[PDB]
């Protein structure tokens, strides 16, 4: 089963498939570049995440980040269990040198379609990764 | 990943300006954030410099970051040096999974006129040599700036073993001392006509010499 | 404001178990990494441990990869490093920071606190008199101190008496772990035969007391 969510990293495994991929290390320190998973279903069965070659923040996915503003430092962080409300979530990690990949399984239909962002940081590189997860489709 | 290097030690004076470099060995000085850090002995360090030219709240207009691509080293500068100034500073960076910090460069702030070391050897006491111990203390006292290079030597020859000297520390009177100390046996201590103590201070010895009593 | 206050430490031996404490207040704890920074005395800095807002990821250099661990508690808002199979090398000022992860560095650092691990037993010092040398007209005179365990090492001239140029000499650390230091005082040269001078040695850590009395030669 696929990882809906984005390999920020060059390693290319078959332990972890990703539905989207981006270099980071190609990536300008100074572009502002983000990485975009949408689910629209109207019930879910689906595995979120990232692998980042680099530094994750916040400790997603546990943690996440919900911006309103074009800061450079989030500080504005909320629990994933509180904004998705869909109760028991079953989180993942796993460790490939400096790849780190952070997942979460969701399963059934979410209240309120919610929107999150999480960020892969590689030295002065930093790609956001932004999924929405729709209520009905 | 690489390593930040730093002069051990630079001295400047009040109002002067000084810069003090920070060079990685491998890879790009702007590929990662540089960050310096003022450290007072005894004292807490206190961040002065962060991503590569900013300055928080508190730090004085003097202190600036800046990186130098051609020379692949970052520099902090400080115009108008004062007294307060003079302290350990530290260069920082971070590659994924390892925080690297400079050897640190210990500013001097030259606030007095050149003094040269007052040196003072004493010979084994009486008593030392009764217990089968035999020690040559070297006093150095009244020298600025804080740094001298201190060389015995058995007879007239050096010595490579027994020397134990102490860092240079500050003196009541801003100015700097520092002591050195010679093992010996006392069948080393009478078989040598005699032992002398060098102190070298700003490229300038002074030597003192004590004979088998 | 920010404020770090750590705690723990003290005088361990090798192969022990130390866990510093670092209780962090003025902010919201979840958010920011922490990390440990040391000194080794006549060293640099040198970091030790970092460590996510909930730990979700943890660093270590290869020097205390496997000794130390280091880990958080959300409710004590209390930031710790444990220390376990200790070394003489890792007697150092242990630091506690909080930290920028997006940016690198660390903005708040805490009061430090002082680790010292050593093998060497006490041992009072072995207190030897310095016959007076000329400086003429001026006489440098003074003690010894060899051979003790641990600092600090407190000299006193004449019980107080005498103050006017005494300089009392900052230890050296001997090989063994021993220290070694001096105190000297700075006289008149013609009261060589008139002067009753008596340098008073204390070392509390063992409880020794030795007064010595320092004669011309
Ligand atoms: C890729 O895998 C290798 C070996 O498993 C590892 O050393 C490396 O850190 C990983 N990440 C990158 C970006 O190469």
């Amino acid at each position: 089963k696929v990882i809906h969510g984005c390999n920020f990293s060059s390693n290319v495994s078959s332990k972890h498939t990703f539905t989207d991929s981006l270099d980071i290390s190609l990536v300008d320190d100074s572009a502002h570049i983000s990485c975009n998973v949408h689910l629209s279903e109207p019930k879910y069965n689906h595995l979120v995440g990232l692998n980042c070659p680099g530094d994750i923040i916040p400790d997603c996915f546990f943690q996440v980040y919900q911006p309103e503003s074009e800061e450079l430092e989030p500080s504005n962080i909320v629990y994933l269990d509180s904004q998705i409300n869909i109760g028991d979530i079953e989180y993942y990690e796993d460790a490939e040198g400096d790849d780190k990949i952070k997942l979460f399984g969701i399963v059934g239909s979410i209240p309120k379609t919610t929107s999150f962002t999480c960020i892969c940081k590689k030295d002065k590189k930093s790609a956001y990764m932004t999924v929405t997860i729709d209520s009905a489709g | 990943q690489f390593v930040l290097s730093q002069p051990n030690s630079v001295s400047t004076n009040l109002g002067s300006t000084v810069k003090l470099l920070c060079k990685r060995s491998t890879g790009n000085i702007g590929s990662n954030y540089v960050s310096w850090y003022q450290h007072h002995e005894g004292r807490s360090p206190t961040t002065m410099i962060y991503r590569d030219d900013q300055r928080p709240d508190g730090v004085p207009d003097r202190f600036s970051g800046s990186i130098d691509r051609s020379s692949n080293s970052a520099l902090l500068t400080i115009d108008n040096v004062q007294t307060e100034d003079e302290a350990a500073y530290f260069c920082h960076s971070y590659s994924t999974g390892m925080y690297i910090f400079g050897g640190g460069t210990k500013l001097t702030v030259l606030g007095q006129p050149k003094a040269a070391p007052s040196v003072t050897l004493f010979p084994p006491s009486s008593e030392e040599l009764q217990a089968n111990k035999a020690t040559l203390v070297c006093l150095i006292s009244d020298f600025y700036p804080g740094a001298v290079t201190v060389a015995w030597k058995a007879d007239s020859s050096p010595v490579k073993a027994g020397v134990e000297t102490t860092t240079p520390s500050k003196q009541s009177n801003n100015k700097y001392a520092a002591s050195s100390y010679l093992s010996l046996t006392p069948e080393q201590w009478k078989s040598h006509r005699s032992y002398s103590c060098q102190v070298t201070h700003e490229g300038s010895t002074v030597e003192k010499t004590v004979a088998p009593t | 404001e920010v404020q770090l206050v750590e705690s723990g430490g003290g005088l361990l031996q090798p192969g022990r178990s130390l866990k510093l404490s670092c209780v962090a207040s003025g902010f919201t704890f979840n958010n920011y990494w922490m990390s440990w920074i040391r000194q080794a005395p006549g060293k640099g800095l040198e970091w030790i441990a970092s460590i996510s807002n909930i730990g979700g990821t943890i660093y270590y250099p290869d020097s205390v990869k496997g000794r130390f661990t280091i880990s958080r508690d959300s409710a004590q808002n209390t930031l710790y490093l444990q220390m376990n199979s200790l070394r003489s090398e890792d007697t150092a000022t242990y630091y506690c920071t909080r930290d920028l992860r997006m940016s690198d560095y660390f903005d708040y650092w805490g009061q430090g606190t002082m680790v010292t691990v050593s093998s060497a037993s006490t041992k009072g010092p072995s207190v030897f008199p310095l016959a007076p040398s000329s400086k003429g007209g001026t006489a440098a005179l003074g003690c010894l101190v060899k051979d003790y365990f641990p600092e600090p090492v407190t000299v006193s001239w004449n019980s107080g008496a005498l103050t006017s140029g005494v300089h009392t000499f900052p230890a050296v650390l001997q090989s063994s772990g021993l220290y070694s230091l001096s105190s000297v005082v700075t006289v008149p040269s013609s009261s060589l035969g008139t002067q009753t001078y008596i340098c008073n040695v204390n070392h509390k850590p063992s409880n020794t007391k030795v007064d010595k009395k320092v004669e011309p030669k």
